[PDB]
This record gives structure tokens, sequence and C-alpha cells, in this order.
């Protein structure tokens, strides 16, 4: 039950989700050491059947919804 | 500018993503979130000169053992990090040295054996010399002891390495 996020100046992350925590919950300390502020940043699910398009996610989606998923922060 | 891929590697809790944070970020990291994948990235000036560091910070879990020798063959140099205050994290780095040698095809790899939390004195239990013994042991390899915490010799770890990879 992770979550692969890759992350401005080509860095990455995989985060461990609890069942109930929002995608901002299960990111905020990874996003915290690398001084990134959701709030000037999207957060973009990769569609993998779509050649890799990016769509856009709200960061309070519920977390346990994106296991598997990889996803991309990019900012604004 | 020249980019140079830096591996973290040691055992469970002695501070690697710690001293990675505290590198990149200025920032110290007072609890516990075990690692599962994180890439850091910094550019560096190191003795006079620019140099792109990108950090990989590692598990202490399976699926790091499975991948390991990936991130081997992957990296240009290694920080090898115990804890004076936990035994078997010093014990556990034997292991990560040979097989480092072992996927290079030589023993002239940039390397630097990293003892951390040298703040905790009262807790020591792995001895300064006693790490200096198994830098000696490891062909003169270089040696420092860290603080994450008291910001003591963090820098070093990276640049020792950055100047070793450009020799
Ligand atoms: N006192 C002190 N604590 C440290 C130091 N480095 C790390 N720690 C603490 O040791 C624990 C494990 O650190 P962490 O970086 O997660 O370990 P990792 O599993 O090797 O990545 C954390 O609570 C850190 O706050 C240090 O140099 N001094
Ligand atoms: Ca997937
Ligand atoms: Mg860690």
């Amino acid at each position: 039950n992770t979550i692969r996020v890759f992350l401005p100046n080509k860095q990455r992350t995989v985060v461990r989700v609890r069942n109930g925590m929002s995608l901002h919950d299960c990111l905020m300390k990874k996003l915290k050491v690398r001084g990134l502020q959701p709030e000037c940043c999207a957060v973009f699910r990769l569609l993998h059947e779509h050649k890799g398009k990016k769509a856009r996610l709200d960061w309070n989606t519920d977390a346990a919804s994106l296991i598997g998923e990889e996803l991309q922060v990019d900012f604004l | 500018m020249r980019e140079y891929k830096l591996v973290v590697l040691g055992s469970g809790g002695v501070g690697k993503s710690a001293l990675t944070v505290q590198f990149v970020q200025g920032i110290f990291v007072d609890e516990y979130d075990p690692t599962i994948e994180d890439s850091y990235r910094k550019q560096v000036e190191v003795d006079c000169q620019q140099c792109m560091l990108e950090i990989l910070d590692t598990a202490g879990t399976e699926q790091f053992t499975a991948m390991r020798d990936l991130y081997m063959k992957n990296g240009q140099g290694f920080a090898l990090v115990y804890s004076i205050t936990a035994q078997s994290t010093f014990n556990d780095l034997q292991d990560l040295r040979e097989q480092i040698l072992r996927v290079k095809d030589t023993e002239d790899v940039p390397m630097i054996l990293v003892g951390n939390k040298c703040d905790l004195e009262d807790e020591r239990v792995v001895g300064k010399e006693q790490g200096q013994n198994l830098a000696r042991q490891w062909c003169n390899c270089a040696f420092l002891e860290s603080s994450a915490k008291s910001k003591i010799n963090v820098n070093e770890i990276f640049y020792d390495l950055v100047r070793q990879i450009n020799r």
C-alpha cells in the first residue's frame, strides 16, 4: 500500500498509505523535507494507457483510492 | 556541469535520511520515518567548482537488498553509515563494502565510512578508534564521525565523495 511520486528537480519518493489518509496527508512529510508547498504545486496521476498523459488531482483525494497509481508533482 | 550520483547506505535508524536532509535542506529531521524510496538533488560548490549531486537515500528492506547491486552499479560514490549508539548497525556494514567492490570490479571505489550521531557521546557503544580501524582495514578508506543534529561533518561527507570521484 504505497504510491510512487515523481517530484520537481528530478527527485522521487515512495509513500506508505494508511486507509483514511488523503493524498496530501500521505505526502506532506516528503514535501516539507524538500521545501515543496502543495499550494504552489499541482499533482497529477500518470495515465499509462494514454501514453502517460497527466490527469490533475485534488490534493484532498483519498490516498487509498490511489494505491498503485504513479503521481507527478509540478509547480504551478 | 558534472553530475555526481551518490548513494547513502546502512541499517535502519542510523541517520541516512537525517544526514541527507540536513545536507540538502538545512533542517534536522527529528522523528524516525522509515524510508521506502527517496532521492534528492543539490548543486554544490566543490573546492571551487560546479557539481550536480543526486543522492539516493536507501531503505533497509528486502526490496532494497534485491535491488542493491543496481544502486551500486549506477552510483559513483557511497556513504556507508552506522550509528555510534547502535552496535549491530556497525557490524552490518562489512557486507556492504565487499559487495560495492564486487559490483564495481575494482577496489578503487569512492567511499566514506561514517559514524553518525557523534553528539550522543554519553550513549556511544562503538568507539571512534574502532571505526578508524574498520576504515583502515578497508584499504585506508575515508572516515568521519558526523552529527546530522549538530551539523558536524555533514557537508564533508558529500564533498569528500565528490573530491574522490574527481581523482
Ligand atoms: N541525536 C541525533 N539523532 C539523530 C542523528 N541522525 C539521525 N538521528 C535520529 O535518528 C533517528 C533515525 O534517523 P533517520 O535519518 O530516519 O534514519 P535512517 O533510517 O538511517 O534514514 C531519527 O529520529 C533521527 O532524528 C544525529 O546525528 N544525532
Ligand atoms: Ca501503477
Ligand atoms: Mg531513512
